[PDB]
This record gives C-alpha cells, structure tokens and sequence, in this order.
C-alpha cells in the first residue's frame, strides 16, 4: 500500500518515497473572517475574528506576514484568545459575565466597555432562588 | 356515561429546533487550491459574495431558534435542595448536583440513544473539502441550564413564573389549581394525593425503562442528523463528477494537459461545481424553513404548554394536559406530558330539568343523574354526587317545555 | 433591495463570454462566431434570472408564515381578547390597537401587569365542626389577624362563608386543615 | 465630461458632440400588456392595460 485516503476521497496519509516513514497530510489552515465593530458614531476601532483556526498557526502567520489578505496598518496588540469559533484577535479578554451584545459562538460575546472592545462569557440572566415554603404564597 | 377513576401517565413529545450551521469557502470547494480556477472564477463574477450571504443568513437563524425556544426565562432560578414535593419525586428531572454532568438522569439517556468536514472541537483539524461546521451560540451546558431553571422555577412558582414574578406556592396548591382548569374539583387532588403522587412517581419510572431498553422514540432527532449527512455527502460526491471534462481533477487538467486543453476543461468543472454549489445552498434554504416551522411549534409549546396550561385539544398531550417538562436533547426539545385520562365509566340516566311548582328548573353546571334512587348534579369528568339545592339550579318557564322533565322537587 | 442589486450587477458580468455588451460581441465577432458567444451570455443571463425567481419564491413563503400570523394576531387580539400565554404582549392583554406600516403592520397591545407583592401563610383546608372545607375560587389567607379568602391577582379579603366555600368531606384527612370558624 | 451614467452601467444622458447641449436618454417605451375581460361568455369586447 503506497498511500492512504480519508473517509472522503482525498489522500491524507503517505508512505515516504525516500525513507518509508508513514506520514499524515493535513491541509493548510484556512477559514472565514469576521469584523466586530461598535459603530462609526461610537468609535473607529475594530477587532477581527478569524474562524475555525488554531491560534498557534494564526498568531504566527501574522508576524511572519503569511496571510492573504494582509492589512496596511494593523497589529495584534498581543491579544490572542482561542474560542471554539476561532482566534479572536484585537479584543481584551475579561473574566466576568454580562449579557450578549455581539455574538461570537461557544458561549462568547463581545461589546464595548471601559473605552475598548472586550470579550467574555455570557450570563444567562439574573441569578435568583425561590424557597419551596410548605405554607406560604 | 360518566367516569369516577382516572389515570395519570407520561407521553414523550419530541421536536427538533435547530440543525447544524455550516459555511463554505468557495476557493477550496470550487477551485481546489488551484490558481487559474480563481482567475476563471473572477470572470464569472463575485457570486460567492452572495453564496456566503445565504449560508450566513441561515447560520444566524439557528442561533435565534435555539434562543427563542429556551431563553424565554428572565431569571435563572437555582435548583432547590430537597427534590421531593409532597411525594412528588423530581429527582430524575432536575439535575443531580453529585454528577459532573450538569444533566438530569433523563438527559443522559437521551444523548446515548442518538449517539468529512472541518471542525475545531480541544483539537482543531481541517479537511481538504471546504466544509466547516461552526459550533452553536449556546453550548449544551447553557441548554441544560435553561432546562433546569424551567423545572426548578416551575416546581416552586407554577404558572405565576409564566404569568409574572415567580411567586411562591406549594406544589400541592399548584396541581389543585391545575385540576381547576379541567373542571375537576379540589377534592380530586387532596383526597387522592397519595396515589396521585404515586402514579406520577411510577410514570417517570416507565419512561426510564422505556428509554434504557430501546430507542426510535427519538427518530425525528435522528433524521435531522441524517439530512445533514446526505446533503454534505452529495456535496462531496459531486466533486468527483467529470462534467464533460476528461477528469474531475482541476490540477491534472492544469498540469498534465495542454494550456489550450486546460481552459476548456477548467471552465467546465467550475460551471458544473458552481451550480452544484447553488443547489446545496437552495436545499439548505428550504430545509431551514421547516426547522423554522418546527422551532415555532416548540416556542409555543414552551410558551403555552410549559408556562400556562393549554385549553387546546390533542395539543401537547393526548387527553387533558396538566404540566409540561422541557428537556434538552441533541438538536431539539423533548417534552413530557402530565395528562388527565379518565377511565372506568358506568351508565347513568340523565334528564333535562325538574318539574316542581309547575316550573322548569335549569342547571348552572352539568346534568341531573338518576342514581337508580336519587337525582343529583355532577360533572362529566369524575362521578360527583352534588345534591340539587336552591342555588345550584335556577328557574325559567313552566314544566314540559323540556321533553322528559322529572317529577322531582328542588330540595 | 439586495435581491435586485444581485440582479442588476449581473448584467455587467462577462459570464465567460467575450464581453458583457451585446453590441460589442456582435461588433467585433462575425455573425457565425458572434452567435455562439451570445448564447453563453444569454444562458448566463437566464440562470441568474431563474435563480432570482426561486429566491423570490422562497422569501414569498417566508411571509405567508408572517401573514398568517398577522391575520390571526389581528382577528384574535384586536377582534376579541387573547387568553393565551404572551400572545399579544407580556402580561394579561386587554385591548390592542393595530396601526398600518409600510409592508407590514404595527400593533399596540395593552397588558395587565401585577405588582407590589407580599407574603402570607396559606392553607388548603378548614376544619369547621367535623368537616373539611375547601375554596370555591381562591386560597385560605392569614395575614396574622384573621383567616379570609382572596384571588390570585389582587389581594382583597373575603369572609369565609359557605356562600364562597366548597363545603364537602370530613375533617382530618386532607393535608393542611386549619381549625377556623366558617360563617 | 461628455456623458453621464446612472447607478447601473447604462449611459442615461449624453452631451451633444456638436453643440454641447446635454441630453437625457429615455427608453422610449416598453411594458407588459394584460387583458381585462368580462369573460367570453357574457361579452366579446376586452380592455387592454
Ligand atoms: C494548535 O497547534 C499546536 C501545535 O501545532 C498544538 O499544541 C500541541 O498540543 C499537543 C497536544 O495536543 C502537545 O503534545 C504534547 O506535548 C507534551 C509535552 O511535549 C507531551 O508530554 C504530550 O504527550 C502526551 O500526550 C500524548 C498524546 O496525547 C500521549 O501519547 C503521551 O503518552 C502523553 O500523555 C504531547 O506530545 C504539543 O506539545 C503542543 N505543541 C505546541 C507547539 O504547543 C495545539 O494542540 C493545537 N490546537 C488545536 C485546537 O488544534
Ligand atoms: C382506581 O384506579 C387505581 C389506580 O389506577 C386503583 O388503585 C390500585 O389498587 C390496587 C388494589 O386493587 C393496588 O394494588 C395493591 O397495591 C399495594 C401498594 O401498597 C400493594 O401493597 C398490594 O399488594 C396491591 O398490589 C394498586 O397498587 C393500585 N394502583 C396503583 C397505581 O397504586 C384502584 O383499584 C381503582 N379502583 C377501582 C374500583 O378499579
Ligand atoms: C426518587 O427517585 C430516585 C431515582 O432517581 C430514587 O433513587 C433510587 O433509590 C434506590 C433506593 O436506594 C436506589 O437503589 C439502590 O441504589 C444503590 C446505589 O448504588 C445500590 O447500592 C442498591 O443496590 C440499590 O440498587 C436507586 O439506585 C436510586 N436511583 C438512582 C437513579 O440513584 C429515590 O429513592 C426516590 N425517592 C424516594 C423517597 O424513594
Ligand atoms: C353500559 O351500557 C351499554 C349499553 O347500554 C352496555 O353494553 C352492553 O352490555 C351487554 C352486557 O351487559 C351486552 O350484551 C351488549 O351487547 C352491550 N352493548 C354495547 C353496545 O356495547 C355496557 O355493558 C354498560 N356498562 C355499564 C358499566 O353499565
Ligand atoms: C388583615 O386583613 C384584615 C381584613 O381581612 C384587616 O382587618 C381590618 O383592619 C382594619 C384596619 O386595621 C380594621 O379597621 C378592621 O376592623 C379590621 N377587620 C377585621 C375583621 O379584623 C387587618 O388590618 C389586616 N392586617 C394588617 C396587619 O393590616
Ligand atoms: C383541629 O381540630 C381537630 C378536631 O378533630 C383536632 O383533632 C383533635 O386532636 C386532639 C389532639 O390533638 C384529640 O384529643 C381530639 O380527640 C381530636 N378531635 C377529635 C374529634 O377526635 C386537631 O388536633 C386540631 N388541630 C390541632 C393542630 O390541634
Ligand atoms: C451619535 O450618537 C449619539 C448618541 O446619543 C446621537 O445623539 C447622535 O445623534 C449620533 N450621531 C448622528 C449623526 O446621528
Ligand atoms: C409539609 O407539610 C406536610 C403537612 O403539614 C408535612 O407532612 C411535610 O413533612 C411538610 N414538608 C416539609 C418539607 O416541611
Ligand atoms: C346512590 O346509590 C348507591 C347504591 O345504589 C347508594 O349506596 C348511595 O347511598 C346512593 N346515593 C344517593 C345520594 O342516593
Ligand atoms: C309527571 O307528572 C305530570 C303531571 O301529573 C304527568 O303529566 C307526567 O306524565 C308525569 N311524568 C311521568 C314520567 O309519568
Ligand atoms: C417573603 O418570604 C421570603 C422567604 O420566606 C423572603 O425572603 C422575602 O423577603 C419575603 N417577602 C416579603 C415581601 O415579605
Ligand atoms: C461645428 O461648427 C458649427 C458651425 O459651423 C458650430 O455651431 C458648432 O459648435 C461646431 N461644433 C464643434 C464640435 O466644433
Ligand atoms: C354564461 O352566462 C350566462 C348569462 O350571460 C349565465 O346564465 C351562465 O351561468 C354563464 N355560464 C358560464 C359557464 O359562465
């Protein structure tokens, strides 16, 4: 057997023609781009989302200038955080919870607080408890 | 024919409310990473501008359907400590905090009877096919949290939770007002409150053993997964169609053949795959219009059936519904049905009115049932001998305008 | 609108043909050669045209969902009073004022909202002279002073008389029977 | 400048190449026709739109 294929029909594994080492062939990383802005009347800063990618290769290829598209004036500011949606780059991770304003995915939303664009986990609502009092209404 | 002895059982109702949102990059679906395809692509026109406006327009609507069903709740009420409400055993329905699951015992068995494209689940891997399935907005823990705050809050507040502020009420005071809905008296609950509670405790025990043993009660949720699988694989196998070219490979046609032999067969496989891409985009757009229907049967059976009690026949429970239980499930909602099913009727003689003083005597409620011995007023949902008095019957007109009046006396 | 700008901007596409104006295809090419390059422009301009019909045809049925909503939510809510759960606003709907909107409607639902709550201690039954007594409509309300009856939307006292008391059954069976004096 | 365009790529107005007067262009007429009839039973005259 020379090479392998996946559950689809493109080859992802090969026995090496020179030294017979059994290899894997994953394709190169790719995906979509979002832009998270609070409004031109609000501000003039944005923070971009790069979809379905690993932050190891994305944060590398920015500094090494390997992205098509490439921007004229842009830098990360060293804010790279991995969601399951992808590497949110340009916003500030905050450890609190709020209500969702601009969605991202996997329970992460982003908005414009003190100003700068911040990212967090959603709060499902107000927290409360009700007593099960055996004789009370 | 009027009953006296009924049953309470549980019926499972299953709906899906969302399917898997996808997205497609053209330049790896269409072109397969070749350069000259993209040169040929920009001469068709920017048609992938519109073909990611559509699969974003669907993917933004699988967030709403998950959010319009579950996020009706204003306040996330905590799971109470004791889960035993006057003999009502809510243990299997609210989540057990001892497990590291944040899931009830029902929901764990639901995931284990249900149980090609790039995904980042953490291990993120890409496929050669440009098919990605982005994860949803609300993860299943948030879905299992709105479930738990709909059975914690309704066990302690009832219909008030859907009415307004979640006012406290004892749950035995709760179910009795839900007998008042179906025209059935308070004495039917309180007198019978032992075996009312102990059929319902074993009716949950039926659904356990019915779902530990078998499956296919979740056939609808399986088919939502199956229509995901086919429409991706049909989109997969049409990559390998020749479309009149000498092969379906854009890089063989690129490299192996002549440059005049190339552009003839590059331009074939793009126009083939482009309108095979549009057929996928259209058939997602139709299949996401049935979900938008069956997520509105769930956003009304979680408005009307879970918060209130429904006055609608064979709607969220055969027979007369009493309470509803939401559950989480993979891609959809599983309801449970506390239903009033009357049983064991006998034959009784009815008659329109009483002839006393030469005047007709008109009931406010029900019929007049002859015992074989005595006339009295009852309702047709359980046998209830209430005796004919001066205010549970009123008067207009003389006798024998009704055909078959009783020579009786209003006592 | 953006369905039409999809459609207008596809005039200027070449569709893989020689040009995007028919008076530049017919001009340069000679009529044996031009009419095959016109055919790839016609077919290119039809397949974006029929797709526009199907995108209009699916978005037409997206509105018959919302037009059979508004036919009900006017002819059940303005023309009656809705007795359903958060149909026609949030609360207890009283009236509804429909307005007219460009390509749609505007409703003005007026709801009844309860407010200003206060606890007390409750009871499901009264033991009065050997029997258990039950509420016709309401609950047994004890504000620390006396025992009375009120309704579940407004706190207003009702003297526990056998007019509004469901008189049936013996005492000391039901859970929670409280020794009172029914008048 | 010698001729104007609209929001599409059609030249909707030009200037006179000889006397420099700027002239609109208008698509002389087109449109559909519909037939407004009472039915061929009760009548045999129509009215076109
Ligand atoms: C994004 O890409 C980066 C790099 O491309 C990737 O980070 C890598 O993660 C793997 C694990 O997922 C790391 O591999 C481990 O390294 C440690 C220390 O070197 C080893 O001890 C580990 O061995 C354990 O695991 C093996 C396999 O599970 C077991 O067989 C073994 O017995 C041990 O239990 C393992 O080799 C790797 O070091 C990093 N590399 C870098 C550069 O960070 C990341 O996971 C990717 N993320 C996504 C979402 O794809
Ligand atoms: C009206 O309906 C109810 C329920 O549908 C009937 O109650 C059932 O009564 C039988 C007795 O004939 C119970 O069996 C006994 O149960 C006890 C449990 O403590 C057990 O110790 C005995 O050995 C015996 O098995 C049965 O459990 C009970 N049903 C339920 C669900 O508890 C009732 O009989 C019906 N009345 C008529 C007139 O049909
Ligand atoms: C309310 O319902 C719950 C079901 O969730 C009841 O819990 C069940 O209780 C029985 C009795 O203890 C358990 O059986 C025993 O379990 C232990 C645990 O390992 C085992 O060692 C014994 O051999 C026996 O099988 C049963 O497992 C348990 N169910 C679950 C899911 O934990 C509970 O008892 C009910 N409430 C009341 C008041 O009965
Ligand atoms: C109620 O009445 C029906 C008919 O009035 C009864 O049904 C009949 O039962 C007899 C036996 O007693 C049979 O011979 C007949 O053929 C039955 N007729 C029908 C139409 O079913 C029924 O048994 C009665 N039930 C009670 C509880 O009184
Ligand atoms: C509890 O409710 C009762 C009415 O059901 C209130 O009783 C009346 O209170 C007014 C004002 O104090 C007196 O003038 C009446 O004589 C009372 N009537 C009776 C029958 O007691 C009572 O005030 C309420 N409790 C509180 C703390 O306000
Ligand atoms: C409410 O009144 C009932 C009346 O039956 C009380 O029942 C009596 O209970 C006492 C002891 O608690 C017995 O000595 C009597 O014999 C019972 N009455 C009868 C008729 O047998 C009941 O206890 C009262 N409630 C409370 C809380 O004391
Ligand atoms: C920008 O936002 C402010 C917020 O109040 C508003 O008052 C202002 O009118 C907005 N600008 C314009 C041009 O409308
Ligand atoms: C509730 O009240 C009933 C009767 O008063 C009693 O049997 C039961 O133990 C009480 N439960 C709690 C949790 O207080
Ligand atoms: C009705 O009839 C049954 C048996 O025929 C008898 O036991 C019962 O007392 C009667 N009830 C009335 C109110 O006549
Ligand atoms: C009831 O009494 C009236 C008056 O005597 C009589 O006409 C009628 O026949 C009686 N009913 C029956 C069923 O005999
Ligand atoms: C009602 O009772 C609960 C607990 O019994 C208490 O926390 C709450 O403050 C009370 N509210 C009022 C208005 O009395
Ligand atoms: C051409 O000449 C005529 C007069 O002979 C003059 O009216 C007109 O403006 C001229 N046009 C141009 C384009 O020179
Ligand atoms: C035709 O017209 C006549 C009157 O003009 C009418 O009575 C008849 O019903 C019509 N029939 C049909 C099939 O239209």
């Amino acid at each position: 057997q020379q090479f392998g294929r996946d559950v689809s029909d493109f080859t992802d594994s090969v026995r090496d023609p020179k030294t017979s080492e059994i290899l894997d062939i994953s394709p190169c990383a790719f995906g979509g781009v979002s832009v998270i802005t609070p409004g031109t009347n609000a501000s003039s800063e944005v923070a971009v989302l790069y979809q379905d990618v690993n932050c190891t290769d994305v944060s590398t290829a920015i500094h090494a200038d390997q992205l098509t598209p490439a921007w004229r004036i842009y830098s990360t500011g060293n804010n790279v955080f991995q969601t399951q949606a992808g590497c949110l780059i340009g916003a500030e991770h905050v450890d609190t919870s709020y209500e969702c304003d601009i969605p991202i995915g996997a329970g992460i939303c982003a908005s414009y607080h003190t100003k700068s664009i911040v990212a967090y986990t959603m709060s499902l609502g107000a927290d409360s408890s009700i007593a099960y009092s055996n004789n009370t209404i | 024919a009027i009953p006296t002895n009924f049953s309470i059982s549980i019926t499972t109702e299953v709906m899906p409310v969302s399917m898997a949102k996808t997205s497609v990059d053209c330049n790896m679906y269409i072109c397969g990473d070749s350069t000259e395809c993209a040169n040929l692509l920009l001469q068709y026109g920017s048609f992938c501008t519109q073909l990611n406006r559509a699969l974003s327009g669907i993917a933004a609507e699988q967030d709403r359907n998950t959010r319009e069903v579950f996020a009706q709740v204003k306040q996330m009420y905590k799971t109470p400590t004791l889960k035993y409400f006057g003999g009502f055993n809510f243990s299997q329905i609210l989540p057990d905090p001892l497990k590291p699951t944040k899931r009830s015992f029902i929901e764990d068995l639901l995931f284990n009877k249900v149980t090609q494209y790039g995904e980042c689940l953490l291990i993120c891997a890409q496929k050669f096919n440009g098919l990605t399935v982005l994860p949803p907005l609300l993860t299943d823990d948030m879905i299992a949290a709105y479930t738990a705050a709909l059975v914690s809050g309704t066990a302690t507040a009832g219909w008030t939770f859907g009415a307004g502020a979640a006012l406290q009420i004892p749950f035995a005071m709760q179910m009795a007002y839900r007998f008042n809905g179906i025209g059935v008296t308070q004495n039917v609950l309180y007198e019978n409150q032992k075996q009312i509670a102990n059929q319902f405790n074993k009716a949950i025990s039926q659904i356990q053993e019915s779902l530990t043993t078998t499956s296919t009660a979740l056939g609808k949720l399986q088919d939502v997964v199956n229509q995901n699988a086919q429409a991706l694989n049909t989109l997969v196998k049409q990559l390998s169609s020749n479309f009149g070219a000498i092969s379906s490979v854009l890089n063989d046609i690129l490299s192996r053949l002549d440059p005049p032999e190339a552009e003839v067969q590059i331009d074939r496989l793009i126009t083939g795959r482009l309108q095979s891409l549009q057929t996928y985009v259209t058939q997602q757009l139709i299949r996401a219009a049935e979900i938008r229907a069956s997520a509105n049967l769930a956003a009304t059976k979680m408005s009307e059936c879970v918060l209130g009690q429904s006055k609608r026949v064979d709607f969220c429970g055969k027979g007369y519904h009493l309470m509803s239980f939401p559950q989480a499930a993979p891609h959809g909602v599983v309801f449970l049905h506390v239903t009033y099913v009357p049983s064991q009727e006998r034959n009784f003689t009815t008659a329109p009115a009483i002839c006393h003083e030469g005047k007709a005597y008109f009931p406010r409620e029900g019929v007049f049932v002859f015992n074989g011995t005595s006339w009295f007023i009852t309702q047709r949902n359980f046998f209830s001998p209430q005796i004919i008095t001066t205010d549970n019957t009123f008067v207009s007109g003389n006798c024998d305008v009704v055909i078959g009046i009783i020579n009786n006396t209003v006592y």
